[PDB]
């Protein structure tokens, strides 16, 4: 089907990234024609201005220094029904670090009831030189260690005095 | 005197052969659809006759100018019933009324033989049995009725609305066009305002604003609609929809509550009327057996051929002959090259010419007509000739299908087979001594069959055009007498509700209401009566020491416990891998590394077993070789995804084994080691029945490939999804000459070999699923021809035939020898009380040492003051009388509520249940002041105080939430108290509460069987969860309902565990190739490709879970009816 | 189905003179809508003549009046109840013919029809 994922925060400088932006349908059967903007705003900016436009089957850009011949497309392939709004960043910099707004405009068919909705996603992204692990992942990674270690230490421990008792009690004959 | 000439008449058998030939020649012809005007004068014949016979016995029993003769004859009544509205009908303009005076005549067909009056009559006494039964079903389902109305209450009428740009509210929600209509349904769409519900699409609102989700029909905005809805879940026809429209409006999370009816309504009262039906028939069967030259030249020739070698590798030979002969029946495809159609057909000459061989030999060596004795050399004969005809012809339209009738060969099998032997023996108990009582079936059903039409036919022509699109009639209707035929087979079958809104929408309510429930009630008792006669005619220094210590380690209840812990954590580390899981990116990289820790354990404790019970002990252990090998799969996974090799298409599709995980806490746990312990007992006897079975269906599905070989092939117009009529494309040349709007679709579910054949048996079989087969095989014509609307229309008495033996005396067989395997089990071999264990055993004796309890009148009297006057004029009679009277009422006062009532209405319901909660208040105080001191020695008196407070808490939290904070979904929940509050009615109404603790005896072991089946269930889900979450959204399969999530599946296997709608389920993950699904959809937010299942593992996957779970519910079944016998025998 | 059921009688004498009431009306199944009904009356007046006009009704109240035969017609139908007819404003001895009924109903596909010869008697 389709399900909504926040788009990773921290990017890499000088490598590649994804910026992921999904208006999953509420129902998946309606046929649609969906197009959308991206409007960013740099870290040290407060406002949201128009970069990055995509229609049926071509994107057009604004001639923002910031993106030319840097963003490519990777949205749903041709479909006419978009349901997924990536954009692919090649050789990240610092000056596109920032809030990135996703509109989203899909335009659904019915019977004979047509209906423009817009649907906004704010995504926020910070360039890093670094690309430094998510807290999640190290917490996980060494709490895995401290439950295998503790359950090895509980389970020798568990030897040693059942080790001790038979000890004590076999060594009568 | 004069009356002694017509007394001979009378009792002459002649006369009696006449009545029965002139009463069967009618009934051929009140089949007729479209009488011609000739008929007409036949028809005054048939009365005149009637009144023949009535005048004889009118003349027979009364002497010197009497009157009545024939009247304490309950039949005779019938008979004078036809006689006299037979020449009220002649009075035409005496009216539309016929439909009233042909049916009384459609009767009289019970009477043609005697014989079938002793059937009826001790039909009669077996429904007299079903009093307590009956009256604990209705009890039941207009409990569960009253819950399913005050919850749902007009929540399946929500809708999508659209959103004005904006008379008003007047016309708009009844235009019906301003609702969401989805595609192909003629239904308008269901939704909800909650969470965990149907979602309404961006642009649109829901709304409680329409009709109900039919033709408005049986929802729950009343309490008889409600009843209607709920006797539909308590026979489980088709409630599949019924799930899937309450779940779209009132939300997944109301789910509990089917499951709650599902297991409550319809499992247990089902098993409880074929209980005391069974219990019946066995008291009947008991009371009714413990009351009683050229001769020289022949004989020398014969002198060899009987002499020709019997035993030894020809007879033997013979019989491998036979099996060779069915396997060259079973490798019929559809898609058939020359050197192999060639191959088939001179394999079978050469048979045929074998058994020709064969008889001829047979019968030079026993006499020409000495032979036709044994009587399976008359069948030998018969099939033989057939045989015989069928080659010899070759140029027979429609009548070639008579070729299959050498599968017949197969049944010589029966003559060293002896479980197929006991087959033919139930066919020949079916035709023989208990004929009469199948006869009678056949007569009610025909009965039924031409009732329904004098009532319904006519109207089926005219008021067409309301239920249809194209206004031509509905594949299932009544008005030729075969579909009228079929429609009451049909409700036989069980799905009666579908046609039954056909019928209600055409000629009325009350009258296919009133049509139907007597179907359905009549006919599956003389069904179900049926089934149990046949079923009833049945029958040093280190390694000890350190052993020691890691032994007493892994016996330990600690060690255990905590293994038991890890097994529910890692079981449930898998229901998080939703289609939802890379948007949470916490939840997925920590269980990520749970699974290295919970594989990490283990393997360590698989480890320690191994150095403790030792090598040989271990892999001695099921349970534990099961264990290893889970484990040995876990650590194959982390030596791969640590070495690198985890996007392999080996390795990954081996990946999705890691459902298999929960299944080694079937050792763990007590409930399931013994449930799988006798399951795997009584397997081998299971699986001889199953060989049975697969033989015959494969005689059946050879023969459904010989009658439907690949014909199913239809064209489909690409634009709509539709058939083509005939006249624009007739054949496969310009279906293929019509551009690439034609797709020649098949069906997905075929005949084409004896593998699609046991497929779609087993639809037709489990009755869920035969829609499309039957479709499509009555509209197959011939090869490469485009099928016809009902063109080969009489093909449905072979499924019809199926049903009755592939469905109806196979499933016989399997339950009379899984009864006979059963019973061996618990007395002979074991312990009396399977599925559960020892501690259950211990519950299960003192709860059947609790039951046989009563007072020895430990109540003295009050102390003073008028406080005895009370407590001895409440104990009487009038008092509980009362008590129940006033029950009923506030049951009375219940059932008026309704959706859309006035608040004045409202207002009302809520002053007179206050009256009532206030007379069971003053009376539970009552039993209080006579009672002060303890008031608790009986468990109905403190259920009686639990609720009157659960009552009065509720009633308070309802005026709280009409104040406060206000929710209607929680006001709907928690308004439930008064559910026990009419509950209470268990305490006095006897026979309820025999059922009902048979009910809590049989508790525990239907909690182990279902504690089992639910770690099946989630095996599966979560098999189908890695997948299934990725198919298309086919006619089963939709975004509320399909294997995306964990819930969505469960719920969908809940579906499937009643064996509901998996037709549906199965049909889009039988999408295999481009033109049905695409092996390259990049979903949005997902890395997987492809949006269809595999279609081998989707049949291995639906076939098993339908195997496992008839399996588990002939369990639970077996569990119940023991729990009855021994409470009442 | 073969047509639409009419509970048309063969032949109806009415005396000259009084207020004269023409019924047709049909036993449809239906549920009646007021809306799309279709109602068209014919007659026949030599062997194969071509019809012109007899009666009105078919989108609402319509009326012909026309002065070919008679003055007369006065709606007294009610189609709420599978009902509807018709009246005549006198009956004069240039009342006499075949005068049929010939119905349509919407949501059905049958031209039912019912044929009465008006005349009249003493
Ligand atoms: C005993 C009743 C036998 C009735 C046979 C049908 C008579 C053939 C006939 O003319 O019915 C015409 C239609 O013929 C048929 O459809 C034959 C259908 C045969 C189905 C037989 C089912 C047996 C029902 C009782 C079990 C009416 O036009
Ligand atoms: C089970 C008993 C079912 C009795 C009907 C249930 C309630 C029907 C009802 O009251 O309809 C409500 C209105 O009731 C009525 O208008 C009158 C109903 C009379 C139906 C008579 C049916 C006869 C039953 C067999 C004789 C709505
Ligand atoms: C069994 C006998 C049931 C006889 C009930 C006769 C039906 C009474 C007449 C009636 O219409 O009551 C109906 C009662 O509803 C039922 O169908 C009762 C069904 C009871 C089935 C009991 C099965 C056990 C109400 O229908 P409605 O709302 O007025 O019609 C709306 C349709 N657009
Ligand atoms: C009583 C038992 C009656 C029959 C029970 C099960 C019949 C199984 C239906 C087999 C359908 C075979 C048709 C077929 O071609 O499926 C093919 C493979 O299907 C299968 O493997 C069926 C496997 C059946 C497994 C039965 C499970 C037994 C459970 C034991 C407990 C694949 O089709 P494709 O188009 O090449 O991809
Ligand atoms: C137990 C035996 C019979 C219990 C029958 C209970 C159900 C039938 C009576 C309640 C009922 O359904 O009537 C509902 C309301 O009618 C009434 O109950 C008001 C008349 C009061 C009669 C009370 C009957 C008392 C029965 C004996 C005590 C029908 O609701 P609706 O909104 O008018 O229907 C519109 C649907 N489109
Ligand atoms: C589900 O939630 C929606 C959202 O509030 C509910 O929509 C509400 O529907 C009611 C009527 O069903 C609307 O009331 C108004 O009634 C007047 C006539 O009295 C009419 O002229 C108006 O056009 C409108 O229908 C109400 O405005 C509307 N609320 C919104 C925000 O649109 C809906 O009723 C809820 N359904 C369920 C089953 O919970
Ligand atoms: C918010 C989430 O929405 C719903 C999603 C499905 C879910 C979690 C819901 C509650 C009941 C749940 C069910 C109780 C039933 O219990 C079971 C299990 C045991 C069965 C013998 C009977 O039913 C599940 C099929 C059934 C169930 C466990 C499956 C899952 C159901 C909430
Ligand atoms: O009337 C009332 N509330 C009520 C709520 C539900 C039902 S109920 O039909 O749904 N039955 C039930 N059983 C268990 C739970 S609800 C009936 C009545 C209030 C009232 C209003 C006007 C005059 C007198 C009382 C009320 C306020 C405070 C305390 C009691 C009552
Ligand atoms: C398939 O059907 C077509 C129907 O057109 C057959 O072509 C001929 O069509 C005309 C008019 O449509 C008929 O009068 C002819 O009788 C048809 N030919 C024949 C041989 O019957 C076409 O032949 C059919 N082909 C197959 C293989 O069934
Ligand atoms: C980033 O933007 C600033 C704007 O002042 C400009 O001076 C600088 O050259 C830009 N750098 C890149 C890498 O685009
Ligand atoms: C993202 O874009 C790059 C460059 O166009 C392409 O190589 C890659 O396949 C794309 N990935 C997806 C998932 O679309
Ligand atoms: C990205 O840009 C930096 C400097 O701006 C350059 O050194 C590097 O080679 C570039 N990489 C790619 C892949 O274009
Ligand atoms: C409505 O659809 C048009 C189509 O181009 C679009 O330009 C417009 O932005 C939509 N409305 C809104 C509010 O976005
Ligand atoms: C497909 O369906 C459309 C429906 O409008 C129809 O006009 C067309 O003729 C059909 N195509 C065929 C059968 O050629």
């Amino acid at each position: 089907g389709c399900v909504e994922v926040d788009s990773e925060t921290e990017a890499v400088y000088g490598m590649t990234f994804k910026i992921l932006c999904i208006s999953c349908k509420r129902r998946s059967e309606t046929n649609a024609e969906t197009f959308t903007e991206w409007t960013f705003r740099q870290k040290g900016t407060e406002e949201f201005v128009k970069i990055l436009r995509y229609e049926n089957e071509v994107l057009q850009l604004e001639e923002d220094e910031r993106f030319e011949g840097r963003v490519v497309w990777n949205g749903s392939r041709g479909t006419k029904d978009l349901q997924d709004l990536s954009i692919f960043i090649t050789n990240v910099t610092y000056n596109h670090s920032g809030d990135y707004e996703c509109h989203v405009y899909r335009l659904l068919f019915f019977e004979n009831y047509e209906h423009n909705t817009s649907v906004v996603k704010k995504i926020h992204i910070e360039v890093v030189d670094k690309a430094n692990r998510d807290m999640a992942s190290i917490v996980s990674e060494i709490m895995m260690y401290v439950l295998i270690v503790v359950l090895t230490i509980w389970l020798v421990a568990e030897m040693i005095y059942c080790y001790k008792k038979i000890a004590a009690a076999t060594e009568t004959a | 005197p004069v009356r002694k000439i017509a007394i001979k008449i009378l009792v002459h058998s002649l006369f009696s052969m006449l009545i029965m030939c002139t009463i069967l020649t009618n009934c051929v012809f009140m089949t007729l659809s479209n009488p011609p005007d000739w008929t007409k004068n036949v028809e005054y014949t048939f009365t005149g006759i009637y009144t023949f016979e009535s005048l004889i016995k009118i003349l027979a029993r009364g002497f010197c100018l009497e009157d009545f003769t024939f009247l304490r004859d309950p039949w005779n009544w019938l008979d004078f019933s036809v006689i006299v509205m037979a020449y009220v009908t002649e009075f035409v303009s005496l009216v539309s009324a016929l439909r009233t005076f042909r049916v009384l005549r459609a009767l009289k067909t019970i009477s043609v033989i005697p014989g079938l009056k002793t059937i009826v009559g001790a039909l009669i006494q077996s429904v007299k049995k079903l009093s307590d039964v009956m009256i604990l079903t209705v009890f039941c389902l207009s409990v569960f009725a009253l819950i399913g109305l005050q919850l749902f209450m007009g929540n399946l009428r929500n809708k999508c609305l659209q959103w004005p740009p904006s008379f008003n509210w007047k016309d708009y929600i009844g235009d019906d066009s301003h609702f969401y209509v989805l595609d192909g349904q003629k239904d308008p769409l269901l939704c909800g305002n909650g969470s965990d519900a149907g979602q309404c699409p961006e642009g649109y609102i829901c709304v409680k604003a329409g009709r109900n989700p039919n033709y408005g029909y049986t929802s729950f905005d009343t309490f008889s609609w409600a009843f209607l809805s709920l006797f539909r879940l308590m026979t489980q026809d088709y409630w599949e929809n019924l799930y899937q429209l309450t779940l779209r409006a009132a939300g997944k999370t109301y789910m509990i509550f089917f499951v709650l009816v599902i297991f409550l309504g319809s499992f247990y009262l089902v098993n409880l009327i074929l209980a005391v039906v069974a219990m019946a028939y066995e008291e009947q069967n008991q009371a009714t057996l413990e009351e009683a030259d050229c001769c020289d030249a022949w004989l020398k020739v014969k002198h060899l051929v009987n002499l020709i070698v019997m035993d030894p590798f020809v007879d033997l030979a013979i019989t491998i002959c036979i099996v060779l002969n069915t396997l060259f029946m079973a490798m019929e495809h559809y898609p058939m090259t020359e050197q192999f159609s060639s191959v088939l057909t001179v394999g079978n000459l050469v048979f045929t010419g074998i058994f020709t061989a064969e008889m001829v030999l047979k019968i030079i060596a026993m006499d020409p007509y000495y032979y036709f004795q044994e009587g399976w050399n008359i069948f030998d004969g018969i099939i033989v000739s057939l045989s015989l005809m069928e080659l010899g012809l070759s140029n027979v339209e429609g009548l070639s299908v008579l070729r299959s009738f050498r599968l017949l060969r197969v049944f010589k099998l029966a003559k060293s087979w002896p479980t197929l032997n006991m087959l033919i023996k139930i066919i020949g108990n079916s035709v023989g001594a208990l004929g009469n009582l199948t006869l009678v079936l056949a007569i009610i059903v025909f009965i039924f069959a031409v009732v329904g039409m004098q009532l319904f036919g006519k109207s089926y022509k005219e008021c067409v055009c309301k239920i249809n699109d194209d206004c031509t009639l509905p594949r299932w209707h009544m008005n030729d007498f075969f579909h009228s035929f079929l429609i009451v087979f049909r409700v036989l079958c069980g799905e009666w509700i579908e046609t039954m809104w056909d019928c209600m929408e055409v000629a009325g309510q009350t009258m296919c209401l009133i049509v139907f429930m007597l179907v359905m009630v009549i006919g599956n008792l003389v069904v179900l009566n049926l089934f149990l006669a046949l079923l009833l005619s049945s029958f040093g220094k280190i390694w000890w020491n350190l052993r020691k210590t890691c032994y007493s380690i892994v016996e330990h209840n600690w060690f255990e416990t905590f293994i038991v812990f890890m097994i529910l954590l890692s079981s449930g580390a898998l229901a998080f891998e939703d289609i939802y899981i890379e948007q949470r990116k916490t939840i997925k990289t920590m269980l990520e590394y749970a699974d290295k820790v919970f594989t990490y354990i283990f393997i360590l404790e698989m480890l320690l077993k191994w150095v403790a019970y030792g090598f040989q002990t271990y892999f001695t252990n099921a349970w534990c070789w099961l264990d290893f090998l889970i484990v040995d799969v876990s650590l194959v996974s982390l030596v791969a995804n640590a070495l690198g090799y985890s996007e392999l298409g080996a390795i990954k599709s081996l990946r999705t084994l890691r459902a298999l995980r929960p299944l080694r806490a079937l050792s763990r746990f007590e409930g399931m080691r013994v449930v799988v312990n006798a399951l795997v007992g009584a397997i081998p006897s299971i699986m001889n029945v199953l060989l049975v079975c697969l033989i015959f269906w494969l005689i059946f599905s050879i023969m459904g490939v010989n009658l439907f070989a690949g014909k199913f092939y239809h064209c489909v117009n690409m634009t709509t999804g539709n058939m083509f009529d005939i006249s624009d494309v007739n054949n496969l040349s310009d279906c293929q000459a019509l551009g690439k709007q034609a797709r020649w679709k098949n069906v997905k579910v075929n005949f084409d070999n004896v593998g699609a054949g046991y497929l779609a048996l087993l639809q037709v079989a489990t009755f869920k699923g035969w829609m499309d087969i039957m479709y499509a095989a009555v509209d197959s014509r011939d090869v490469k021809l485009q099928p016809v609307y009902e063109e080969n229309l009489y093909m449905y008495l072979y499924f019809v035939i199926f049903i009755i033996f592939g469905s109806f005396f196979t499933l016989n067989l399997f339950i009379g020898v899984i009864i006979d395997n059963f019973n061996q089990q618990k007395k002979k071999f074991g312990g009396q009380d399977i599925f559960m264990t020892e501690e259950q055993k211990k519950y299960y004796n003192a709860m059947k040492k609790l039951g046989s309890k009563k007072p020895q009148k430990p109540i003295p009297r009050p102390a003073n003051k008028f406080q005895g006057m009370v407590f001895d004029f409440v104990t009487r009679q009038v008092f509980d009388i009362s008590i129940m009277i006033l029950i009923c009422l506030n049951m009375v006062t219940m059932m008026v509520e309704t959706d859309d009532q006035g608040k004045y209405m409202t207002l009302v319901l809520s002053r007179i249940n206050l009256v009532f909660i206030v007379l069971f208040t003053g009376e539970f105080v009552l039993k209080l002041v006579s009672l002060r001191h303890y008031y608790f020695t009986i468990g109905w008196n403190i259920f009686d105080f639990v609720v009157v407070i659960l009552s009065i808490v509720g009633m308070f939290l309802a005026e709280m939430i009409e104040k406060y904070f206000v929710s209607p979904t929680l006001f709907r929940v928690i308004r439930l108290a008064r559910i026990g509050r009419i509950l209470r009615l268990i305490k006095g109404a006897k026979g309820i509460r025999t059922l009902l603790f048979a009910l809590m005896m049989s508790l525990p072991a239907l909690f182990n069987i279902g504690l089992l089946l639910f770690l099946v269930m989630f095996i599966y889900a979560i098999f189908g969860m890695s997948n299934f979450a990725y198919v298309k959204k086919e006619a089963g399969i939709d975004d509320m309902f399909n294997f995306e999530t964990f819930g969505n599946s469960m719920i969908c296997l809940f579906q499937i565990t009643t064996s509901a709608g998996w037709d549906g389920l199965l049909a889009p993950i039988l999408n295999s190739a481009p033109p049905d699904c695409d092996p390259d959809t990049i979903h949005p937010g997902s890395s997987v490709k492809g949006d269809c299942g595999n279609p081998s593992v989707g049949i291995f996957f639906f076939v098993s879970y339908i195997i496992i779970s008839f399996l588990v519910v002939v369990n639970m079944y077996i569990a119940v009816i023991l729990e009855n016998f021994s409470v009442a025998t | 189905g073969r047509s639409m059921e009419v509970t048309v009688p063969a032949t109806l004498n009415v005396l000259n003179g009084s207020d004269a009431r023409l019924p047709c009306t049909f036993n449809s199944c239906y549920t009646v809508n007021h809306k799309q009904f279709s109602l068209n009356w014919t007659y026949q007046e030599c062997n194969n003549c071509s019809e012109e006009m007899f009666l009105q009704f078919r989108m609402k109240i319509i009326n012909l009046k026309l002065e070919r035969f008679q003055d007369r017609v006065e709606f007294s139908g009610n189609p709420s109840k599978y009902d509807v007819s018709v009246m005549l404003r006198n009956v004069q001895p240039e009342d006499e013919g075949i005068y049929n009924c010939y119905i349509m109903n919407p949501p059905d596909r049958h031209r039912g029809h019912g044929k009465i010869h008006l005349q009249v008697l003493m």
